[PDB]
RNA sequence: UAGUGGUGCUAGCAUGCUGGUCACUGUUCUGGGCGCACGCGCGCUACACUGACGGAGCCAGCGAGUCUAACCUUGGCCGAGAGGUCUUGGUAAUCUUGUGAAACUCCGUCGUGCUGGGGAUAGAGCAUUGUAAUUAUUGCUCUUCAACGAGGAAUUCCUAGUAAGCGCAAGUCAUCAGCUUGCGUUGAUUACGUCCCUGCCCUGUAC
């Protein structure tokens, strides 16, 4: 099974955010201790409604919030992440925990000097 | 008469540090042999068993010659050049945790005491002790 | 008596060198880690490696792979707070570049930027 | 320098300051060339003979002590001894010879 | 080839008989003409000098100078 | 200085690739490769073109010259890479041997290079790409420059490759020596 | 608002010496951007023994600082470090600050081996500024150990407390320099000339 720093997947999802922050490395702990802004609350509000009404997957919700931490409450959701130009569609698998959303949408093309 | 000023610096230190180790009252922090003594250093002190006593003697002499000192000034004195890799060198202060315990350890045996105007000053018993070692150092020649 | 070459952890080490430095042939054994291990083993640091006997290369090997039992301060270790299990480890020999050359592949599986950029460069 | 004189006081026995003077005086070139192209032979003034002596000596020591097992003093002492003798083993003497035989050909 | 770094008994005998032959000796002198590493030579000089077989004329960490006497 | 553009017109009309920039240089600029020399005297280019044409009329491993006018020259583009970064060739003994025999040919043609060194050899497996300030075999310093080349190539094989009828080990003689077409292009020394 | 010496008090040593405590010399919002097959140029760090590392010795000058509120910070305490915490002086020849700086000197380890030279690239973790550090500001700890053996053709600056070595302060500035200017420490070799090269300034015939 999946496990995070020794905590098993089935005890995750039950774990709250304010519990989860105790496991995370220093960058995450400072970010929450310094007080995360209100802006995720509206995103979280919408994301819950889509999951609850879902028939099976919840279909994408899209956002500009690239600087947002992935947190267990949102596991399994499908999200469209803005790219400065387009939206990229991603599904929150459990391995994504503690990463920033921005890591999944590439702001620049490759270059090949053709 | 004789004063500590009358003896060569490193010669006095070697004599007094060896004596002080025999007294055994000087108490070690126990984390000794892990600490580098400075963040600018690489590798720990090479004289692994003795280095703490030798530093303790140096501090006593330096305070004896001066009106008073504090922990910040000692960190400056024992500082050094840090390589910064490919970048140019720069001055960096040495570890504080070492030097603060040295002061406290020397105070336990009455050589040194906390002073008005802050910092530490030599005790009259410190004077009496260090002068005696000086006389032996000259006569031992 | 003296042995010119010895083998441990599937690495070869020549006897003609100071023991502290000779050990750094092993991947993962830096100079500081090597130095502190020898102290806890209380071997003579000034001996050359070819001087030691079997019961003295043991204990050393044991301390390297069980460091936390000897109250090494943990912050000395190269694998603090592991991602799967919050234990601390030190990684040695061929096990180095088996956790490395894996964490990047785990990032590839999750389609993170850093994994993609690495494998794209290849 | 302090260590160098001591060594020379034991390898050979003379007052070593005399050995230095001998090396200097024996080394300074006495004929040279200038470019006109071609080269023409010319005489060299006593002052410059001294300057050339000091330059050749230190260079011969420096390049022997690079990537060395012998310290600077160990090599510099040997040059001085070899140059107080007529010893062609020394770098400075080898350099003197070529300058003069070249100048001879062009005069 | 590599210089020796541990003192075989045969070289120990060789050292004591031959060293008084030389007018001048130093760390380099030993390491050059005898196949021993510099980490032996520093120890050997302190031994032979205390043994009184060679006479010091100057000592200075980076350089030391001993003589036949 | 509009001639710096208009000079193309002869070549532009007589010459078909557009080419691409390769590098600015101090004496000349280089751009299927075009070399442009650098107001009057450079029309030097004829000296270079005829010199290269002669050497390529001989059997030497040099690029074929195609055309030349108005201080513009066009040459075969090189396929290889610069020797100074070579580290692992599969037959270093033959490579050493035959670089030596190349010098012998120039001497037999009465010519000596000034700088037969790794900055102008590109990777027989190799080609020699330019001949700055060449001299005749008759020049007063010919042997001095000759031996410099031999030792220069020997030093490289020692330092990087560790190497140290033919020449070298496996042949009767270790390396050639000076004592063992100039009049057509009298670069120096008749 | 500075220094020396005496005078009063006082500590240690010895039967004078070193220290502490009166006189003189259009508008606006969210996200992104300011990537690298290669060519040219100003720099930084090295190729080791005239060295690297460890301990000990111990010396400057030119700057800059807060009530608008929050700048430069001594001392005590905590921690391996980075860093944190409780108090304090200075709107300044008065306090930080003797800015106890680096090179350097002395005593040990290493022994000519890409070696204990050199530290790019990369993995894990802990902190700090900011509204926000992912493509990553900076700092700390452990691990990984690449090229490079004094560098072809070409080419830059310079005549004395100058070059070169070494470091500091200001500037910009929430944070962030390998940059710019100024300052001090250690301190050479080689000329004291010429029109050869390059460039500038004066006074008709093969062009």
């Amino acid at each position: 099974t999946h496990s995070y720093r020794g905590v098993d997947l089935e005890k995750l999802l039950e774990m709250s955010t304010e519990d989860f922050v105790k496991l995370a490395p220093a960058r995450v702990r400072r970010r929450f201790a310094r007080g995360m802004t209100s802006k995720p609350a509206g995103f979280m509000k919408k994301l819950r409604a889509a999951k609850l009404a879902a028939p099976e997957k919840p279909a994408p919700v899209r956002t500009h919030m690239r600087n947002m931490i992935i947190v267990p409450e949102m596991i399994g959701s499908v999200v469209g992440i803005y790219n400065g130009k387009a939206f990229n569609q991603v599904e929150i698998r459990p391995e994504m925990l503690g990463h920033y959303l921005g890591e999944f949408s590439i702001t620049y093309t490759p270059v090949r000097h053709g | 008469g004789v004063s500590v000023r009358d003896v060569a610096a490193q010669d006095f230190i070697n004599a007094y540090a060896s004596f002080l180790q025999r007294q055994g009252k000087l108490e070690v922090p126990g984390y000794v042999d892990i600490v580098k003594t400075s963040s600018g250093n690489e590798m720990p002190p090479q004289d692994a068993e003795g280095w703490f006593y030798k530093r303790a003697a140096s501090v006593a002499r330096h305070i004896y010659m001066r009106k008073q000192v504090g922990v910040g000034k000692l960190n400056k004195l024992y500082g050094g050049a840090k390589s910064r890799g490919v970048r140019p060198y720069k001055h960096i202060d040495a570890s504080g945790s070492i030097n603060r315990k040295v002061l406290q350890a020397l105070e336990k045996i009455g050589i040194v005491e906390i002073s008005p105007k802050g910092g530490r000053r030599i005790s009259e018993n410190g004077q009496r002790d260090l002068d005696r070692i000086a006389a032996q150092t000259l006569e031992e020649d | 008596s003296f042995q010119h070459i010895l083998r441990l952890l599937n690495t070869n080490v020549d006897g003609n060198i100071k023991i502290v430095y000779a050990l750094t042939t092993i991947k993962g054994v830096g100079r500081r880690y090597s130095n502190l291990v020898c102290k806890k083993a209380d071997v003579d640091l000034h001996k050359r490696a070819g001087e030691l006997t079997q019961e003295e290369l043991e204990r050393i090997v044991q301390i390297m792979q069980n460091p936390t039992h000897y109250k090494i301060p943990a912050w000395f270790l190269n694998r603090q707070n592991d991602i799967t299990d919050g234990k601390d480890y030190h990684t040695l020999a061929n096990n180095v570049e088996s956790k490395l050359r894996d964490d990047l592949e785990r990032l590839k599986k999750i389609r993170a930027h850093r994994g993609i950029r690495h494998f794209w460069g290849l | 320098i302090k260590h160098t004189l001591d060594i020379i006081n034991v390898l050979t026995d003379q007052n070593p300051i005399q050995v230095v003077v001998d090396a200097i005086t024996n080394t300074g070139p006495r004929e040279d060339t200038t470019r006109v192209a071609r080269r023409q032979a010319v005489d060299v003034s006593p002052l410059r003979r001294v300057n050339q002596a000091i330059a050749l000596l230190t260079i011969g020591a420096r390049e022997a002590a690079f990537r060395n097992i012998k310290t600077i003093a160990e090599t510099l002492a040997e040059e001085l001894i070899n140059a107080a003798k007529g010893s062609s083993t020394s770098y400075a003497i080898k350099k003197k010879d070529e300058l003069e035989r070249v100048a001879k050909s062009n005069r | 080839a590599q210089h020796a770094v541990i003192l075989d008994q045969e070289k120990y005998d060789r050292i004591l008989k031959e060293v008084p032959t030389y007018r001048y000796v130093s760390v380099s002198v030993l390491v050059d003409r005898l196949k021993i590493g510099g980490s032996l030579a520093r120890i050997a000089l302190r031994h032979l000098e205390k043994e009184g077989i060679i006479k010091p004329i100057s000592k200075h960490s980076k350089q030391a100078i001993y003589t036949r006497a | 200085n509009g001639i710096d553009y208009l000079a193309l017109k002869t070549m532009l009309n007589r010459d078909y690739s557009v080419g691409n920039t390769i590098g600015v240089g101090k004496e000349s600029d280089i751009y299927r490769v075009m070399k442009i020399h650098r107001m009057h005297l450079s029309r030097a280019a004829n000296k270079e073109y005829q010199f290269m044409s002669m050497l390529y009329s001989k059997g030497f491993k040099v690029p074929e010259p195609f055309d030349n006018s108005r201080h513009i020259v066009v040459m075969e583009l090189i396929e290889g890479y610069p020797m100074r970064r070579l580290r692992k060739h599969k037959n270093i003994p033959k490579l050493y041997s035959d670089l030596m025999c190349f010098i012998v040919d120039l001497a037999n043609s009465g010519l000596i290079h000034c700088d037969f060194n790794e900055f102008n050899i590109m990777i027989c497996g190799f080609v020699v790409i330019d001949f700055p300030q060449c001299i005749s075999i008759q020049h007063q310093d010919a042997d001095y420059y000759f031996q410099r080349d031999v030792d220069c190539i020997r030093r490289f094989f020692k330092k990087k490759l560790k190497y140290e009828e033919g020449f070298g080990d496996g042949y009767k003689y270790a390396y050639p020596d000076f004592k063992r077409l100039d009049e057509l292009v009298q670069a120096s020394g008749f």
